[PDB]
């Protein structure tokens, strides 16, 4: 379990906000592996997101299945995932053992920065997830 | 505060029918959208998902029941807080019931959990079938020692559905 | 979708050639329900991990990633390359009703993996559709 409130909640949100600015993504979420939205932020320029609980259960079960495939093959883990459509994409990475960072971005976002700040955001959130164990 | 409830059981026992009846009766304001990853014959392939209010949030899942989908069924059990085991009443599905309960215990033991470790409620579903088996015979197969609440149901009609959910909710709460 | 007879023979040759041309360990065509329609292993490779398990997981993943795409207004995302330290997986659609999967290790060149996996998938898509 991982219950996020108080100062760690506030620090997680500040990470999500900073990541949105540095990357140009539309939505940033910290979700646990169980599928629960633990913190989310939306870029104020962006349209309303799709239902975020739908997004997060789909993303957590994608990550569940791909981690199981890895373990099937003898690996601890595959790398961060970038799902890329014609306009929309998703950057999904680990925020420690119990959670995932999710970035939703469109054509306006530079992929280099998504990956680059996405990875640092993942690492900052794993640090924060530990202080809420 | 977030709880996960998994509806478990053999193929076609009525797990998805449960979440759909619930979804159809809970008012707008107290539920999110139902997600289903299902084949065209609408058998569940990966999961159903139904978030609702009863702050505290309950995330209801179902698992695919086919014996050959154990790999995705067990991903869904991760972090479960409570389980509703939906048993079928049909005479020719009794051993399927036992196989599912055995499979349930095995998957739980991979996460280091015994059946004592997780609240469980048996729902004996499809009470409307003309040839339905006695409730106690179904129960004696999936729960020989009668350690678990049992509730009867006709999920296509709503009967027992909310009472099963309140029962497992009750147990998950009393567990904290 | 059920592959038998000459379409099955045709599928297996596409699978053998892709393994030869890529250096990959195993190659499968699976349906979107996670059933293995045809597969081949490289003679030099170890016994595979259980392939029915591998296939139910890939098809579950695909149903979830496909729902993510549609959620975002996309028809679909691109082919996947999952890379561990040594092992990897390539997955790509083979028409609307099937997926090609290659499992490979650090001796298989990623550019060949990607280049022949993509051609294998289009070839298998053709076999699949003409099987109906
Ligand atoms: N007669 C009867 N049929 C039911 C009942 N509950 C579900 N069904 C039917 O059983 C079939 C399988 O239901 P579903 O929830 O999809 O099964 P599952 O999701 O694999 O457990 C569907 O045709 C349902 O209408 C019930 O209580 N009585
Ligand atoms: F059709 Al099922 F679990 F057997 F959804
Ligand atoms: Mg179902
Ligand atoms: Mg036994
Ligand atoms: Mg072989």
């Amino acid at each position: 379990s991982l219950v996020l409130y108080g100062a760690p909640y506030a620090a997680a949100v500040e990470v999500l906000e900073e990541t949105l600015r540095e990357t140009g993504a539309r939505y940033a979420l910290l979700i646990d592996r169980k599928g629960f939205v633990l913190a989310h932020k939306e870029a104020l320029w962006a349209p309303k997101p799709p239902p975020l609980d739908t997004l997060a259960t789909l993303v957590a079960s994608n990550a569940a299945a791909t981690q199981a495939l890895a373990k099937l093959l003898g690996e601890a883990r595959f790398q961060e995932e970038v799902h890329q459509g014609e306009r929309m994409g998703l950057y999904v990475d680990e925020a420690g053992e119990h959670a995932l960072l999710v970035l939703v971005f469109d054509e306006t976002a530079p992929l280099g920065k998504v990956k680059l700040h996405g990875k640092a955001a993942a690492a900052a959130l794993a640090a924060i997830a530990e202080e809420a164990l | 505060i977030n709880f996960k409830i998994v509806y478990y059981g053999p193929g076609l026992s009525g797990k998805t029918t449960n979440l759909k009846w619930i979804y159809s009766k809970v008012p707008e304001g107290r539920k999110g959208e139902m997600v289903s990853l299902a084949t065209e014959d609408e058998r569940t392939l990966f999961f159903d998902f139904l978030p609702l209010d009863i702050k505290t949030r309950f995330h209801l899942y179902t698992v695919p029941g086919q014996v050959f989908y154990n790999a995705s069924r067990k991903l869904i059990l991760r972090g479960v807080d409570g389980i509703v085991f939906v048993a079928d009443s049909a005479p020719n599905r009794l051993r399927a019931n036992a196989e599912s309960m055995r499979n349930m215990r095995e998957n739980l033991a991979e996460y280091g959990l015994t059946l004592d470790d997780v609240p469980i409620v048996i729902q004996v579903n499809k009470r409307d079938l003309p040839d339905a088996l006695p409730v106690e015979m179904v129960r004696a197969v999936v729960d020989p020692e009668g350690k678990f609440p049992v509730l009867e149901a006709v999920a296509t009609e709503g009967k027992g559905v909310f009472e099963t959910l309140k029962e497992v909710s009750r147990l998950v709460l009393a567990r904290v």
